[PDB]
């Protein structure tokens, strides 16, 4: 995975286009994706 | 002159309390916001 840049990611069959950053933030207990109030992915868990 | 003085004076400073303390005293304008922000979140979650 290359970050800070626009890619075209694909994460265990999911696709998207966008940039991958850091997201220390988020913490994701034992969930796979995130989601937002609108309903769109805005982070995922490296399977790797 | 020194009672309409006084009266202005004191009318502003309820005014200005009277401001502080209630919380539904700008209904006419959080309703724009909430009206434009109810339309494009359901325009979003159209997409799905
Ligand atoms: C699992 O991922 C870690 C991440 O560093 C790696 O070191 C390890 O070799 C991986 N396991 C296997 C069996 O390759």
């Amino acid at each position: 995975l290359v970050k800070n840049k626009c890619v075209n990611f694909n994460f265990n069959g999911l696709t998207g286009t966008g940039v991958l950053t850091e997201s220390n933030k988020k913490f994701l207990p034992f969930q796979q994706f995130g989601r937002d109030i609108a309903d769109t992915t805005d982070a995922v868990r490296d399977p790797q | 002159q020194k009672l309409i003085a006084n009266q202005f004076n004191s009318a502003i400073g309820k005014i200005q309390d009277s401001l502080s303390s209630t919380a539904s005293a700008l209904g006419k304008l959080q309703d724009v916001v909430n009206q434009n922000a109810q339309a494009l979140n359901t325009l979003v979650k159209q997409l799905s």
